[PDB]
């Protein structure tokens, strides 16, 4: 069983590894593949945590809507569709605040 | 209520009560945040807690949507603020927050 501070540093390193090649031109196939990898990590994250932290319906869904982005992420690095990945990137950490802002509030946290 | 279903952020209530298009002191999460139990400055203002059954039984559904519309006291209105399928959207996640 893993903890809340585990699978969110599961998740910080794909996602920064995803950050760092979102603003580039390329279609790299090893960056296409570090894509889908770090894509499956993320979603690994929200399965994991479905499997061992309950709290409330509130949290479940919310990790859902990570999920959903990062399997678009996926889907496009698969596509060599980068516009689709940089914009599916943005909503994805949009997903990721809005967790931080309701359930930690009063403290600042990454992305 | 329609309960919503998870999806693109653009597109959820939770980036609206995160704050977005509102400014920090309209924010659903301001005040309800912590899991929806109120934060410091939400409870100087006396938010319930979203979290107790207690609480989830003091009001219907309905109630929920009509409070949200049209506030009280220090709990502002939204009506005019978000669509009525917002609002609706919002009751859900208002509700969830005692769901185990
Ligand atoms: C709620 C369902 C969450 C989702 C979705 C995401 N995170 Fe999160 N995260 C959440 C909480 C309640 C906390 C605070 C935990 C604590 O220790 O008090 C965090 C924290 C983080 C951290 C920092 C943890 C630390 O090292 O101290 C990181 C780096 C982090 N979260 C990353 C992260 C990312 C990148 C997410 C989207 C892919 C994401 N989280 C979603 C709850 C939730
Ligand atoms: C602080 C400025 C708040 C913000 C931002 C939001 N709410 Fe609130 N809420 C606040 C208070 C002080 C109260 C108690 C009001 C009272 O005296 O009775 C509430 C209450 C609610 C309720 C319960 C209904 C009620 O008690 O009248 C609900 C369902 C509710 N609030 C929802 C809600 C939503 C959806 C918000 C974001 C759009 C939101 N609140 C913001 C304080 C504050």
């Amino acid at each position: 069983a893993a903890t809340q501070q585990e699978i969110m540093k599961n998740m910080w390193d794909p996602f920064q590894s995803m950050r760092a090649v979102t603003g580039l031109m390329e279609l790299t196939s090893g960056q296409c593949t570090q894509l889908s990898k770090d894509a499956a990590a993320i979603l690994a994250g929200v399965k994991e945590s479905h499997d061992s932290i309950s709290v409330d319906k509130n949290y479940k869904v919310l990790n859902d809507e990570v999920a959903y982005h990062a399997a678009n992420i996926d889907a496009a690095a698969k596509a060599n569709d980068l516009e689709e990945v940089q914009v599916q990137f943005r909503r994805m950490t949009i997903a990721c605040r809005n967790c931080h802002k309701i359930y930690k509030t009063e403290q600042r946290l990454v992305p | 209520l329609n309960e919503h279903t998870a999806g693109d952020t653009t597109k959820s209530p939770y980036t609206i009560y995160a704050g977005l298009g509102f400014a920090v002191q309209e924010s659903c999460y301001y005040c309800h945040g912590n899991g929806g139990k109120g934060t410091t400055e939400g409870l100087i203002f006396g938010v319930p807690d979203f979290t107790s059954t207690e609480f989830q039984s003091s009001m219907t559904d309905k109630q929920i949507i009509d409070h949200i519309n049209k506030g009280k006291g220090k709990m502002p209105s939204y009506q005019g603020k978000m669509s009525p399928e917002m609002i609706e959207k919002m009751a859900g996640v208002v509700r969830n927050f005692a769901v185990k």
